[PDB]
């Protein structure tokens, strides 16, 4: 008889601040693991957030390549695509140089996913 | 109320597996579990405020020296264990943190306990420091460098008696509250 897996233990980084610790499960749809992060961290706008891996593929959660999240590994949440893909629209035309060349580097290495492109 | 980001050190091989596995589960286990690294978010209230203790657990492997030297910088507060009678821990001690915490944050709280205290009672560790011709340190030594690396007051705890560990958290965070000038 196994022990329950429905418990599972992974950090939420972010820039500049500690992470905190909450368990998520998979089975359920991202809407509800979004709206059940919301709660627990009393954020608005749950459609302004989204997850992602900070390993060395930095790509974000998918319904087909899920599986390689793991206990104790390091994640660190982002800004949703939706949020990304409009201001990398409007430094596009910025009057900085400097942002555009980051912003047209971070949009030529994060567009290695399907869905997202 | 103010919830405060915290960095929990120490030297290498002195339990920190165990403490987050008794931290985790209230258990005491003996068997050793290599671990990478951890973080645990706890909710504790004291004196009517709530702040929330962000554990890290930290390695002394080479590899990850900027993994470990990433986090040090803008911290404020440290939980250091260290063996007490242990002369090399002392000096890397010396060498390493106290310099560098003092250099880089003058006003960063830190809260320093000693470990590997209750091996007195097993005459095995007593026999192999005395096969190396080495002595305990003296209590003066000890208090001298309490006083000296700018701690308000040191306080000690038994994590295998389970003495004292949530009174020396209190006591840091109202030594927190209100620090020297």
């Amino acid at each position: 008889m196994p022990p329950p897996a429905d418990i599972v233990k992974v950090a939420i980084e972010w820039p500049g601040a500690y992470p905190k610790l909450m368990e998520i499960d998979q089975k359920k749809p991202l809407s509800a693991i979004i709206k059940e992060v919301c709660d627990g961290w009393s954020l608005a706008n749950h459609e302004y957030f989204a997850l992602q891996h900070a390993d060395s593929s930095n790509f974000y959660i998918t319904e087909k390549n899920r599986n390689e999240i793991k206990n104790g590994t390091i994640l660190r949440l982002t800004t949703s695509p939706a949020q990304n893909a409009q201001q990398l629209h409007e430094r596009i035309q910025s009057s900085s140089m400097d942002a555009k060349l980051e912003a047209l580097k971070d949009l030529a290495s994060l567009s290695r996913d399907v869905t997202f492109a | 109320m103010q919830s405060i980001k915290c960095v929990v050190v120490g030297d290498g091989a002195v339990g920190k597996t165990c403490l987050l596995i008794c931290y985790t589960t209230n258990a005491f286990p003996k068997e050793y579990i290599p671990t990478v690294f951890d973080n645990y978010s706890a909710q504790s209230a004291v004196d009517g405020r709530t702040v929330n203790l962000n554990l890290w657990d930290t390695a002394g492997l080479e590899e990850y020296d900027r993994l470990r030297t990433l986090s040090y910088p803008q911290t404020n507060v440290f939980v250091i264990c260290f063996s007490i009678a242990s002369p090399p821990s002392y000096e890397n001690v010396r060498h390493k943190w106290h310099p560098e915490v003092c250099h880089h944050c003058p006003d960063v709280p830190i809260l320093l306990v000693g470990t590997k205290k209750d091996l007195r009672a097993q005459p095995d560790t007593l026999r192999r420091l005395k096969e190396q011709g080495q002595a305990p340190i003296t209590p003066q030594q000890g208090q001298a460098l309490a006083k000296q690396i700018h701690a308000v007051r040191y306080l000690e705890c038994s994590a295998l008696q389970q003495d004292g560990v949530k009174e020396v958290f209190a006591e840091a965070v109202r030594a927190v509250l209100n620090p020297t000038p």
